[PDB]
């Protein structure tokens, strides 16, 4: 548990976590957004 | 217009400018600056034979030291822009405002 | 002694093959050679420069000669835009009938090969009208180089050789060069011009037999000397004038119109010696800078260590580089070799667009060979600039009597330099990738107007700036009251805008989004070649991975596999590494000039105005839509003239193929092979009875990197060259 | 011949010396350290220019420095 | 002090006529450089404190702005006008060449000294009146001297860049237009367009 | 217009290239059940590409020869939604990114086994970290002021 | 009178040809004997190419630092 919590702190499952994160956020962004050339708010 | 007259005219002026205006400051620079040097020898020193200063045409009878080659070098200032002088004055161009 | 190389004991001692590869490639390092003198290598350099000039002269006489003798030349000038130009004759006993047959082009008598150098344009436009000048210049050039060896001889004995002492004579050599070889070269050119040339292009045949019975002017001289110098401009050729004939010509000899000639769509003759003359006038009287045996002028030390800011800022300021300057020959070579690549490229870029030879701007395959040959070699000379500076850092520099002067605040920041170029570098290349990856995954999805293309406005701009009027700025030249536009109204302005205006030049040809991408993919290549060498230079005497690399030399394999490996680390290793990034950066330039050009003489800018943005677009668009021919060159229905090229385009494609060999395989693999391959020979019956008198070695480290990279540039240069001659030879547009 | 040289800043580990595949290298007496030991170079004639007595030298830099050289059929390691 | 509650450059102490301890770019730090400083800057206050006058007292009376007033140079017939006259050497070469040099003897006369003081203060042929006599009355005309002359150098930047604003205009033609609406003839139309 | 460029909305070749677009797609939903999973997923597309075509029009983009609409990255006020407002926006989520990662070096530089904290991320430290990245700009501003960003001693 | 700096001090190293020139460094030991020419032993929080974090210099190589 708390060596569980380590070992999904190491670098690589760390890394990948965020970058899967990273990833959903931006696919959703696009999926609400699409096809955006500029920034039309203000 | 006259192509003489100018070119007389601009020279002479010249060669008074470089005899009785800068004659002063020229010779004081070309003092201070001194002969070219390699290694800290003068390039004489250093075993070229060309390269020796021609001492004795560089010598004049001038109250100041007006020598030949400084002649040469104000006169053909003086010829250089009284050409300029010439060649624009009847070129014809004209800018407009 | 005693055994090749001579100039060396330590190889000629060497009881392996290796002494006689390292005899050929150490022969003209003269500092490198035994019982060397500082008065034997400059009288070396002397003797071997006139040598050079030698060989420059029997080549272009060679040349002439040719062309003279198997040539096209007086039915070229005859109708210069419908008769190919010939070389020289073939004869090759290899060649088929089918190949005799095909290669006898050019209305001769069997097989020759079209001349693409545009040495007959060049030598119509100056004046040669027949086959008996070209064989008097040839005869001339072969007595030029007759008297060049002469020279060089002669300079070699006693009796007159000259001293160390005279080689650094600085600002009489200065004096005399800017004065006397630029100064007094460029004047007599005009003189040819005025005297031969201008004549030539109106119907006059002026030659040495009637030269001084023909006025150049009809009042020669006069106006020279009265002032009135507009008289020799008073009546230019009129613009509907046959090149060599007198229909239309008028008598001007100088002029400033700043156009193009209307049919031939190369500059004005008599601008070309105007020119000539202007810039003779300059140089004789920026000549006259330097002080020698007249007490008068300049000291070039004196001004170097007067220019030391106040504050300083750049520390000792240029104290002690004239020093280090004259004393160090390969700091002298890498400037010269600096200037040279700058103003060989700017040959490069004026000669495409400011065409200056009749017909040559409608012979297009000729005028792409000649800015791709000058362009590589340019940037061989800018890599050779950077690798004699990183030599001269190692061999010839003294750093106490460098104390705080700009060169050891140079060494002494060399990481900052380093850093930020490395920054620029990464940036260029990261976004200029992703926008051409973006590109192409969104024209792989079927969405071009999902495209991220940016308009190079600050280009656009300038050529605005510059009187063309098709992006609609109205800046100087292309505003209407500007100062600019109207102080030059009169003189050359109306020919400059009526040519830059016209679109079916290459003056300032239109730009779009295509070529911002691709400019920025030239940026980063300059960036990153300039990077891999200022890198090499500034960290030859030493870095951190091993500080005291200067007592190594400049070239060595490297420091052994401890300290974590140090393979590649000499400075001569980074040179090696930037001639790959120099000969892409060139394949970038060349590619993108070619493409652009072949989509303008075809009348379909369109086609690379919108394929240029995506790389897919240079892949199919550009490389295999203008293959088809030079593959086709030859197949199993017969082959046509183009099979030569289609040949040298495969042999290009084999040599740099293995130029990979000696870049990835390592020496220890080859030299275990060679040594069992030394044990088979010696235990063979019949074949021991013969012994080698060298035991064969692999090759050095460093002989083997160089091997590879000559064979990968060959290779290039090789393959590149067949494409687009034949690319564009056969469209021929 | 390879050129091997030994500097001052030798603090006599001996490990190079138990490295070199040649015997080029020894052990002799000295009084600079606290070993009383320092690295010669005797028989550099038979230097094949391995430097692995470079990459067992534990000092910064280096107190070992091999710089190759003219080669010979000793240098070369040539058994024919 | 140019700005109270600032620190003061420490080559920079009050003696010298109108040091009032502006230095922010720290260009007079090196004492012979501040010396040459002085004098040209000295130079500068006379040419423009001699100028500013010269470019408004004309065009107060009937005569173009300073701009209008040497542009005849620019057509070929060119002949200039002193007080609605034509001059007769008035043709552009030989007005160039005699002021070009007249000049030049003159400023090189001027060169020619290494007091460094008379330098910028010399005084006997150039001070008829005679008021360098008392050593301190001296040295507050020194002082009213240079602040003049900033001022001047201040005007006539202010006149070139508002040419550079209302372009064929004078001076006194925009102190005649600002005085003509105050409220609404100012810089601000020309910030803000 | 700037650089010879037309509004989209008013050009015809980025009309003709929207209807080729729409054209194909519309091809793609014939010869299967005209209410269909895939014939329903083709004409979702069509609208998302109708959509696309009218955002391009109304944002006022600038179209060329090919009616691509071209980006201005000069600084004209009229294009800042092209290049420059989203470039602001880049600057500051990347110094977030770039500030977060140097605070978090500094704070892990002062145990004996550093290295043991890079190999192995302290996330309770990052996450109590992360948030400084959203006044980033300010933080630095006097941090340079301060003349603490840069190492003075190298 | 013990010679050059003091165990456990902070100096700033000044032989070029080091890894850690222009770094500093911890002292762990400086033998008091002369006929040594590089008394100072150095112990550093980084290794070099080698692998290796501490080294000998000379008194006047080391300069104590704050
Ligand atoms: C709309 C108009 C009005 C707007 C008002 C906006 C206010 C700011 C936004 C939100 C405020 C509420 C945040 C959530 C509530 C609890 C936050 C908190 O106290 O949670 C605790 C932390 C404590 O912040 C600081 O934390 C620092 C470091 O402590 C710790 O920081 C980390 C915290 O996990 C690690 O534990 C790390 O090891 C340790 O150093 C400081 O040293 C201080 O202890 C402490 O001031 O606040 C934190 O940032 C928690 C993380 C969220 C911070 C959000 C800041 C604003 C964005
Ligand atoms: C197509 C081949 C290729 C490519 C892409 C590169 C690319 C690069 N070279 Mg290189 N080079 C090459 C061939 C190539 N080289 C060859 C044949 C030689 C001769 C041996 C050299 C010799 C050379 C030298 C000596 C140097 C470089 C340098 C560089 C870098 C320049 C900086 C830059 O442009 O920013 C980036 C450009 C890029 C193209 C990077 C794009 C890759 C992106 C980031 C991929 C993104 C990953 C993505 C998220 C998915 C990953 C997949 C997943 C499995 C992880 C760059 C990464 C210089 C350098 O280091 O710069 C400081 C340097 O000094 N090159
Ligand atoms: C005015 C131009 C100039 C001059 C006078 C020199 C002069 C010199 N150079 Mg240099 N150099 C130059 C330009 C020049 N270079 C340029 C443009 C480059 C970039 C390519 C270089 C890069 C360079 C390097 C990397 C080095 C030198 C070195 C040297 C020194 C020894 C050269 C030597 O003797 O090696 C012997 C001559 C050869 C080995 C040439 C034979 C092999 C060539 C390269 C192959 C030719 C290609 C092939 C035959 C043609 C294709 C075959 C066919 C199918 C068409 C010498 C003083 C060397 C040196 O010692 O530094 C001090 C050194 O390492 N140069
Ligand atoms: C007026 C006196 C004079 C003249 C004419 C020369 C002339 C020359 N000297 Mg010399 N020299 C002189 C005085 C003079 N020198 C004195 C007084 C000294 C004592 C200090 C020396 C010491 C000296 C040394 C040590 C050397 C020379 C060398 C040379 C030769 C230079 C190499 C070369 O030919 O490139 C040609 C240069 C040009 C043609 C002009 C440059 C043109 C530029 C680069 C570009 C032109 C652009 C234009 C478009 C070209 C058209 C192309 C198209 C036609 C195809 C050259 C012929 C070198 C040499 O001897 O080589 C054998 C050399 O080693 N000189
Ligand atoms: C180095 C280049 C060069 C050379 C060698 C010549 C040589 C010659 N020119 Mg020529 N010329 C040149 C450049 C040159 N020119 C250029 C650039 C122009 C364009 C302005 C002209 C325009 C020109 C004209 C119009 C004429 C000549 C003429 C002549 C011939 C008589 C010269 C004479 O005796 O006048 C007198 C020499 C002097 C008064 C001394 C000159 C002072 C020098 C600088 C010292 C002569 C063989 C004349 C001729 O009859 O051709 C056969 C003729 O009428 N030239
Ligand atoms: C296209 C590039 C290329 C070429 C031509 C070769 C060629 C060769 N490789 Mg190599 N290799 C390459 C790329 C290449 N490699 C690369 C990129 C790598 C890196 C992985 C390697 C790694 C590699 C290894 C590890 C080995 C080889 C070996 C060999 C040799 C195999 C024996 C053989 O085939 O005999 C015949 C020669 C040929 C087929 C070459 C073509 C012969 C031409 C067509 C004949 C023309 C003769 C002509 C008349 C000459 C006269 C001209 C006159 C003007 C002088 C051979 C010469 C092996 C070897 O050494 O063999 C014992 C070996 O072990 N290669
Ligand atoms: C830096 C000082 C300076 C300079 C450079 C000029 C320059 C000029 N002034 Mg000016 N002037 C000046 C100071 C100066 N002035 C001062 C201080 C006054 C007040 C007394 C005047 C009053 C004045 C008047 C009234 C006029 C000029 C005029 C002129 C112009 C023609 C002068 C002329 O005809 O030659 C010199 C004449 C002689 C030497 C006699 C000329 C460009 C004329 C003008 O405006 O041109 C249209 C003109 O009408 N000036
Ligand atoms: C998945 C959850 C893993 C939970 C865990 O490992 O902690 C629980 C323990 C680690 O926790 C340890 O437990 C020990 C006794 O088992 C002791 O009580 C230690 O004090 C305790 O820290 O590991 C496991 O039991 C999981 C075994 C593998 C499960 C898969
Ligand atoms: C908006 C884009 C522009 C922003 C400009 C911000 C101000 C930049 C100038 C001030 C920089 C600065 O103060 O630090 C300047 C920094 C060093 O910063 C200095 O550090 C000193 C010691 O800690 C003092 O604290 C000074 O107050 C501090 O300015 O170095 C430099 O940038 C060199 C310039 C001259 C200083
Ligand atoms: C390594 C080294 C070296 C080498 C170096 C090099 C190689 C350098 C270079 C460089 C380069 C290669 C440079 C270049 C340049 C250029 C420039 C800098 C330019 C310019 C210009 C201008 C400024 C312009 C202007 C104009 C005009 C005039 C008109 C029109 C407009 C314009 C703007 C265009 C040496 C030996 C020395 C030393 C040691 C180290
Ligand atoms: S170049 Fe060869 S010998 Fe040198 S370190 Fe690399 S692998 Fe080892
Ligand atoms: S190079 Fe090799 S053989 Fe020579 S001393 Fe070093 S380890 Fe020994
Ligand atoms: S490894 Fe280095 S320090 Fe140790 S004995 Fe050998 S040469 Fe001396
Ligand atoms: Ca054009």
């Amino acid at each position: 548990m708390r060596d569980l919590k380590t070992y999904l702190s190491v670098a690589p499952v760390a890394s990948t976590l965020w970058f899967a994160a990273l990833a959903g956020l931006l696919i959703e962004i696009n999926r609400f957004f699409p096809d955006a050339l500029t920034f039309p708010f203000f | 217009l006259n192509p003489s007259l100018v070119i007389s005219l601009s020279t002479g002026l010249s060669l008074f400018l470089g005899r009785f205006v800068f004659f002063n400051f020229q010779r004081e620079n070309v003092a201070k600056q001194g002969l070219p040097e390699q290694n800290g020898v003068t390039h004489f020193e250093a075993g070229d034979t060309r390269a020796k200063e021609y001492v004795s045409l560089l010598k004049s009878n001038d109250p100041v030291g007006f020598n030949i080659v400084d002649v040469l070098a104000w006169g053909s200032i003086g010829h250089i822009v009284a050409y300029y002088i010439l060649a624009t004055s009847s070129n014809g161009y004209d800018p407009k405002f | 002694a005693l055994r090749f190389p001579r100039f060396s004991q330590g190889l000629a001692q060497d009881p392996t093959t290796r002494r006689i590869w390292f005899g050929i490639a150490t022969a003209h390092d003269f500092e490198s050679h035994d019982d060397i003198t500082e008065g034997r290598l400059y009288q070396n350099i002397f003797a071997s420069h006139f040598g050079q000039l030698a060989i420059i002269f029997l080549w272009t006489s060679g040349n002439l000669f040719h062309v003279a003798w198997q040539g096209n030349f007086e039915a070229w000038v005859q109708d210069p835009l419908h008769v190919r130009p010939i070389a020289h004759a073939i004869w090759d006993p290899h060649f088929g009938q089918p190949a005799v047959e095909a290669f006898t082009r050019g209305g001769a008598l069997g097989p020759v090969n079209i001349a693409y150098s545009g040495v007959y344009q060049w030598w119509y436009t100056i004046g040669l009208r027949t086959n008996e000048d070209l064989y008097t210049g040839a005869i001339f050039l072969l007595f030029l180089s007759f008297i060049s060896l002469l020279a060089g001889w002669l300079h070699l004995q006693p009796k007159w050789k000259p001293s160390v002492s005279w080689f650094k004579n600085a600002e009489s050599r200065l004096n005399h060069h800017l004065s006397g070889l630029f100064g007094v070269s460029s004047l007599a050119w005009a003189g040819h011009l005025v005297h031969v040339a201008i004549p030539g292009s109106r119907g006059e045949y002026v030659r040495w037999n009637n030269f001084l019975s023909v006025l150049p002017h009809p009042q020669g001289l006069g106006p020279l000397f009265t002032g009135q110098w507009n008289l020799y401009a008073q009546n230019p050729d009129s613009s509907n004038h046959l090149f060599s004939t007198s229909q239309g010509a008028g008598t001007a000899i100088l002029t400033l119109l700043g156009g193009f000639h209307p049919q031939t769509q190369s500059l004005w003759l008599t601008d070309m010696a105007h020119h000539h003359l202007a810039i003779a006038i300059l140089f004789l009287i920026g000549g006259h800078m330097y002080r020698t045996n007249f007490g008068i002028g300049h000291s070039i030390k004196y001004i170097l260590e007067a220019h030391i800011p106040p504050g300083g800022r750049l520390g000792r300021g240029h104290k002690g580089l004239y020093d280090t300057i004259n004393n160090s020959i390969h700091f002298q070579l890498g400037l010269a070799l600096a200037s040279l690549g700058v103003i060989t490229s700017l040959v490069a870029q004026h000669m495409y667009s400011l065409p200056a030879y009749a017909f040559i701007a409608q012979d297009f395959t000729t005028q792409a060979a000649l800015y791709t040959h000058h362009q590589y070699i340019a940037g061989f000379i800018m890599t050779g600039a950077f690798a004699h500076g990183a030599i001269f850092f190692i061999r010839d520099y003294n750093p106490e009597q460098n104390a705080d002067n700009v060169l050891a605040r140079m060494l002494e920041h060399k990481e900052a330099i380093i850093s930020h170029l490395s920054w620029a570098s990464l940036f260029l290349g990261f976004h200029t990738l992703g926008l051409y990856v973006h590109n192409d995954v969104m024209l792989a999805f079927g969405t071009p107007e999902k495209q991220i293309l940016i308009e190079p406005i600050f280009a656009q701009w300038i050529q605005s700036a510059h009187g063309k009027t098709s992006y609609g700025f109205d800046v100087l030249l292309s505003s209407t009251n500007s100062p600019a536009l109207n102080a030059g109204r009169s003189i050359w302005l109306p020919g400059w805008l009526n040519a830059i205006n016209e679109n079916s030049n290459s003056l300032f040809l239109t730009i779009g989004p295509g070529d911002f991408l691709v400019h920025h993919a030239i940026a980063l290549g300059l960036h990153t070649t300039t990077l891999i060498l200022v890198k090499g230079a500034l960290d030859a005497r030493g870095s951190k991975l091993m500080p005291d690399k200067k007592d190594f030399g400049y070239s060595f394999p490297c420091d052994g596999p401890g300290r974590g490996g140090t393979c590649d680390i000499s400075a001569w290793d980074a040179f090696y590494l930037a001639v790959f990034w120099m000969l892409n950066t060139i394949g970038w330039v060349t590619f993108y000039w070619h493409w652009k050009h072949i989509t303008l003489w075809q009348g379909n800018v369109s086609q690379f105005n919108e394929s240029s943005t995506y790389l897919m677009g240079w892949l199919r668009d550009y490389l295999w839509l203008n293959s088809s021919q030079l593959i086709n060159g030859y197949n199993p229905f017969g082959m046509n003239s183009l099979s030569v090229w289609a040949w040298m385009f495969l042999f290009g494609h084999l040599v740099w193929a293995t130029g990979f060999m000696f870049l990835i395989s390592w020496r220890g693999y080859w030299q275990e092979l060679i040594e069992t391959l030394a044990w088979a020979h010696e235990r063979t019956p019949l074949a021991n009875l013969i012994r080698w008198r060298d035991k064969p070695v692999a090759l050095s480290i460093v002989q083997a990197r160089l091997v590879g990279l000559v064979h990968f540039s060959v290779g290039y240069i090789f393959t590149y060259a067949a494409f687009l001659i034949a690319s564009t030879s056969g469209k021929f547009g | 011949s390879h050129s091997v040289k030994i500097y001052d800043t030798c603090i006599g580990c001996t490990q190079c010396v138990r490295a070199c595949p040649t015997d080029v290298l020894e052990m002799i007496p000295w009084g600079g350290c606290k070993a009383k030991q320092i690295a010669s170079a005797p028989r550099t004639e038979d230097c094949v220019g391995c430097k692995r007595c470079e990459s067992a030298c534990p000092t910064d830099f280096l107190s070992v420095r091999v710089y190759l050289w003219h080669e010979t059929t000793r240098s070369m390691g040539l058994a024919y | 002090d140019w700005m109270p509650g600032q620190p003061r450059p420490s080559y920079l102490d009050g003696s010298a006529p109108g040091d009032f301890g502006f230095d922010p770019l720290r260009l007079g730090e090196v004492p012979e450089n501040l010396e040459r400083f002085k004098e040209s800057e000295l130079i500068h206050c006379r040419w423009a404190m001699l100028a500013v006058p010269g470019i408004l007292v004309p065009e107060a009376l009937g005569l173009g702005n300073w701009v209008k007033a040497q542009e005849w140079a620019a057509l070929p017939g060119g002949q200039a006008t002193y007080l609605g006259n034509p001059v007769p050497w008035g043709t552009l070469p030989t007005i160039l060449v005699i002021e070009f040099l007249s000049i030049a003897f003159v400023e090189h006369q001027r060169s020619m000294e290494k007091d460094p003081e008379k330098k910028k203060y010399p005084g006997g042929a150039f001070d008829p009146l005679g008021y360098s006599k008392d050593p301190k009355k001296f040295h507050e005309y020194k002082i009213k001297e240079v602040k003049n002359g900033r001022l001047a150098l201040l005007a006539f930047v202010g006149i070139c860049v508002q040419q550079s604003a209302y372009p064929g205009t004078g001076p006194l033609e925009n102190l005649a237009t600002h005085l003509a609406d105050p409220w609404h003839n100012t810089i601000g139309n020309v910030l803000i367009p | 217009d700037i650089a010879g460029l037309t509004p989209c909305k008013d050009s015809k070749q980025f009309a003709k290239r929207e209807k080729q677009s729409i054209k194909k797609l519309e091809s793609s939903l014939k010869l299967y059940a005209p209410d269909s999973a895939p014939a329903l997923a083709i004409n979702a597309t069509i609208e998302k590409t109708k959509r696309r075509f009218d955002n391009y029009g109304k944002q006022g983009l600038l179209c060329g020869a090919d009616g691509l609409p071209h980006l201005i990255v000069s600084g004209d006020q009229r294009h800042w939604g092209e290049f420059i407002t989203p470039g602001i926006l880049f600057l500051y989520i990347a110094g977030w990114i770039g500030w977060v990662g140097r605070s978090y070096l500094i704070a892990i530089r002062d145990d004996k086994k550093p290295t043991q904290k890079e190999i192995i991320i302290d996330v309770p430290l990052a996450t109590g970290l992360v948030f400084r990245g959203f006044s980033w700009p300010i933080a630095a501003y006097r941090e340079l002021l301060n003349g603490e960003l840069v190492a003075k001693d190298v | 009178p013990p010679i050059g700096p003091k165990r456990g001090a902070k100096v700033k190293i000044l032989r070029q040809e080091s890894y850690w020139y222009k770094g500093t460094g911890s002292v762990v030991a400086v033998d008091q004997d002369p006929n040594t020419r590089y008394p100072v032993v150095v112990r550093f929080n980084k290794v070099n190419y080698a692998n290796v974090s501490t080294n000998n210099y000379a008194l006047d190589e080391v300069e104590e630092v704050k």
